[PDB]
């Protein structure tokens, strides 16, 4: 999961 | 927004759509390319091809379970492009590049047409 | 094999599937979550959820155009997860995390359940 | 396009  | 994003999600979705295709699950159309038949999901075809997008948004054609392609279309070229739609991988070879490029132009798959043009230019 | 791969293909496919959903094109099921209705593509739901995979591979249920979820399921939680399925982005907030996690457990979306558990653990 |  990432900060888009 | 303040969303988080799962990097591998789109790839995992496509992998599962290809597993459904393999197992003939919920396929809803047969594409006929002369003597050959290919089963697929209308939504995946529309998402990848400008031609299928136009066909399945048409009020009469959206209801067809069989679509016949132009007799000039090569079944191997179509098969390579159908595999690309479901996997992101294109089996481009010296022996098939002309048929693949012609099929991608007909199907309106601009990114495929672009890589074929580049590989052809490199050989000249 | 000797294939080439287009990096953005899977993301572009998912973006187009979400555009078809927006425009209600070729949606083939309504998911009912108490008083709310959500239209979607059965194939995308199966590709993202272990519960929908089990439902639409069942010989009787694969033919249903309406699926009613358990009354304990929160419509906002379902809406957030449906948007995630079609975009890879999860709108996770302090005010919805418990409903999202409960919905993801019911829908069998293991990666979502994993990030919810981690965000909850960080708050404790 | 890349070599996968
Ligand atoms: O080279 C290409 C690939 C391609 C795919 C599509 N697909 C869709 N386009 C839109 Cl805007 N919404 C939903 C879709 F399924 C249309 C045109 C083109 N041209
Ligand atoms: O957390 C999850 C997400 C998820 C999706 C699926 N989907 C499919 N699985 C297979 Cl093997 N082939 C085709 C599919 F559409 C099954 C189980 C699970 N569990
Ligand atoms: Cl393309
Ligand atoms: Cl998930």
């Amino acid at each position: 999961w990432v900060i888009p | 927004d303040s969303c988080i994003q799962f990097t591998r999600h789109a790839s995992d979705v496509l992998l599962n759509l290809n597993r459904l295709r393999s197992r003939d699950i919920l396929t809803d159309v047969v594409i006929v390319v002369s003597r050959e038949q290919f089963r697929a999901h209308k939504t995946v075809l529309m998402a990848c091809s400008g031609l299928f997008y136009s066909i399945f948004t048409d009020q009469l054609k959206c209801n067809l379970s069989v679509i016949n392609l132009d007799p000039e279309i090569n079944p191997e070229g179509f098969c390579i492009l159908l595999d690309f739609m479901y996997t992101s991988r294109l089996n481009l070879r010296e022996g098939n590049i002309m048929a693949v490029m012609a099929t991608a132009m007909y199907l309106q798959m601009e990114h495929v047409v672009d890589t074929c043009r580049k590989f052809i230019k490199a050989s000249e």
